[PDB]
């Protein structure tokens, strides 16, 4: 623990790296790139307290945003002439390699 | 609580409210529903929320293989010694392998269609029934390590049940390893981003944090851009099979009975080779279909993705726009003009300063997808960043990369470089017609595609222990 000399990966990832052995293994905290951000700076999501402004903005609905911006109609699609939709699949399959973040069930 | 059926918003119930005047949603009072990601640290005041990664960050094929080791246990044939996957016991695709059924308690899958009595699939990822084209890219690579443990019984009948799948296994996640950084990334990052983020590979570093970034499980669902709004499935001949090759997506989600009973996985990937994927494009960002249709079969009511991509980068606390383009050294627009000169759109920049108010405050997806995308890619500069500094340190920070010294030998690698995603199709499929390399950008039909028979397949004459 860690094993001296392996030939093989281990499940959980564990002792991929000999001097942190937790590092990539499953079932552990996402490493941060930058300091998270958050209501009350530790724990609340934007938008959980309303009136409370990001950045001294108003907090947009994830919603309306996607009404505004994303929205757009269907008969409209323009295809990719350079891309295949297994371009696209390939992409999901990989992301299903890399993470899943949990999430509590019912109740 | 249930955060699936209520409104209120009380941990760890974080749902999305609803605009006045929605295009769907008329009642003001509902909601989108949201779970909150669990911490890694539940209940605390010291430290700063974080949340969990449930699964391997190595590209390893955990996918296939699980990432905890009860689960790994049994998605194995734990009744001979040849070192093979579990497979289905009641269906079969056509004389060919599926996935075994999950024993959940509440199933989603037989929401799809009452009828059928179709159950969720097991695999190494919980959501392996999501769609049917996922189904089907998992199926595969199931035939190909049963396929792979077969031949390695062949060169080498001494070696036992453990020794067998963990062979076989090491092989389909250096194939994976490869697909993904030969022919995939290429594509997503550009030449020019690929260069920069991804150079020669030298050998492993084990000062590389080969971790999961927080940023990167919201960055990645850029591909929500590529959705087709369809699930297209041919025939052998590659032409529109009937009664149903154009089905609406809200339709195909988890919908695990059209593998079994219509068709197979060979409809399914024929269509992903020979159907053209969603562009990206500034005011056709994603499909109505994952937009007001998401799960519409499997929940009360449709979800929206992008808006759930947008709820749960606020839910796992990540900085705007602006913080992550000067993470990555990016210019940081101030003004509504400036944010148009970055995104060469003012007419976009304005709806975004609309919404946001500031550039500081856009979403990490929302303003990752809606930059133009780079020359010979389809990405953003601020996505290509995130992207692209991921994969380097999931390459460089893993030791059994397939290209490290010690993890195969000189004539192994060697073999091993003449894999193809198309080649793997020919071996485990009825389907004698595949893409062209690259095969994620071959998409149309007779041009793009060439015979099985053209086509030569791994040659494990190197893992022969004499
Ligand atoms: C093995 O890999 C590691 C990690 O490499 C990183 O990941 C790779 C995948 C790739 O992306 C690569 O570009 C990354 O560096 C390598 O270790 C790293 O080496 C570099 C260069 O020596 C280190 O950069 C230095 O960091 C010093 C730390 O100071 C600060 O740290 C703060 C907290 O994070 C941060 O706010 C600051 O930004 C800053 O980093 C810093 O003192 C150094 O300053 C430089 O000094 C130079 C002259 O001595 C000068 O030319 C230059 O202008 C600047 O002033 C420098 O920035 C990095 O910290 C190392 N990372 C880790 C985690 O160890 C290692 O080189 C690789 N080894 C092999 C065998 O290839
Ligand atoms: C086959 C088409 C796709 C879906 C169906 C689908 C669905 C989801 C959902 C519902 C989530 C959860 C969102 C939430 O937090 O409420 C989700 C997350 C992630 N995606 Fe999605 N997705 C489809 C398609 C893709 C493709 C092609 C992707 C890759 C380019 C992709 C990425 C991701 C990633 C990385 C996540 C987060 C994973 C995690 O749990 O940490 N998706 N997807
Ligand atoms: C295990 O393999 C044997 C022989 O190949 C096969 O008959 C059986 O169906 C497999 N068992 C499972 C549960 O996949
Ligand atoms: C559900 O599946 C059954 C097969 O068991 C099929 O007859 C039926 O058409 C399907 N329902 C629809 C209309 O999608
Ligand atoms: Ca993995
Ligand atoms: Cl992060």
């Amino acid at each position: 623990t860690c094993p001296e000399q392996d030939k093989y990966r281990t499940i959980t990832g564990m002792c991929n790296n000999r001097r942190s052995p937790t590092l990539g293994a499953s079932n552990r905290a996402f490493v941060r790139w930058l300091p998270a951000e958050y209501e009350d700076g530790f724990s609340l999501p934007y938008g959980w307290t309303p009136g409370v402004k990001r950045n001294g903005f108003p907090v947009a609905l994830a919603r309306a945003v996607s009404n505004e911006i994303v929205r757009f109609p269907t008969d409209q699609l323009t295809p990719d002439q350079e891309r295949s939709l297994m371009f696209m699949q390939w992409g999901q399959l990989l992301d299903h390699d890399l993470d899943f973040t949990p999430e509590p069930a019912a109740r | 609580v249930n955060c699936e059926t209520s409104c209120v918003q009380q941990p760890p119930c974080f749902p999305l409210k609803i605009p006045p005047n929605d295009p769907r949603i008329k009642n003001q009072a509902d909601c989108i529903p949201f779970f909150r990601s669990c911490p890694a640290c539940p209940g605390s005041n010291i430290t700063i929320r974080n949340q969990i990664n449930a699964l391997t960050s190595f590209v390893d094929a955990s996918m296939v293989y699980g990432s905890e080791e009860p689960l790994a246990r049994n998605l194995r044939n734990m009744s001979n010694q040849l070192g093979l996957l579990a497979v289905n016991q009641r269906f079969q695709d056509n004389g060919r392998a599926l996935l075994p059924f999950d024993n959940l308690h509440d199933d989603p899958c037989l929401l799809t269609n009452r009828s059928a009595r179709i159950p969720c699939f097991l695999a190494g990822d919980t959501r392996s029934s999501e769609m049917p084209e996922l189904t089907s890219m998992h199926t595969l690579l199931l035939r190909e390590h049963n396929r792979l443990a077969t031949e390695l019984k062949s060169l080498n009948p001494r070696w036992d049940g453990e020794r067998l799948y963990q062979e076989a296994r090491k092989i389909v996640g250096a194939m994976v390893q490869i697909i993904t950084y030969r022919d995939y990334l290429p594509l997503v990052l550009g030449p020019t981003a690929m260069r920069k983020y991804l150079p020669t590979y030298r050998s492993y570093n084990d000062s590389v944090d080969p971790r999961i970034a927080n940023v990167f499980t919201n960055a990645f669902r850029y591909g929500h851009t590529l959705i087709q709004p369809f699930m297209f499935r041919l025939d052998n001949r590659y032409q529109p099979m009937e009664p149903n090759p154009r089905v609406p997506l809200s339709r195909v989600f988890f919908a695990s009975w059209r593998v079994v009973l219509e068709g197979g996985i060979d409809p399914i990937l024929r269509g992903l080779m020979a159907t053209p994927a969603k562009l990206n494009r500034q005011n056709q960002i994603a499909v109505d279909e994952i937009r007001e249709r998401l799960f519409e079969q499997v929940m009360r009511i449709g979800l929206d993705l992008p808006a759930l991509n947008m709820q749960r980068s606020r839910d796992h606390g990540l900085p705007g726009y602006n913080a992550w383009r000067r993470f990555c050294g990016l210019p940081q627009p101030e003004t509504v003009g400036q944010l148009g000169t970055v995104l060469r759109n003012l007419k976009l920049a304005r709806k975004l300063m609309e919404q946001y108010g500031t550039p500081n405050n856009i979403d990490i997806w929302m303003g990752g997808v809606s930059e133009p995308l780079k020359r010979k890619g389809r990405v953003g500069p601020l996505l290509a960043c995130i992207i692209g500094t991921q994969f380097r340190k999931l390459r460089d920070g893993d030791r059994f990369w397939w290209e490290n010294e010690g993890v195969f030998s000189m004539q192994q690698r060697q073999a091993l470089a003449q894999i193809s995603l198309p080649r793997i199709i020919c071996d485990n499929t009825g389907i004698t017609t595949v893409s062209k390399n690259n095969i994620f950008m071959s998409n149309s039909y007779p041009r793009d595609f060439v015979n099985c028979s053209t086509l030569p397949a791994l040659n494990l004459a190197s893992w022969r222990e004499a």
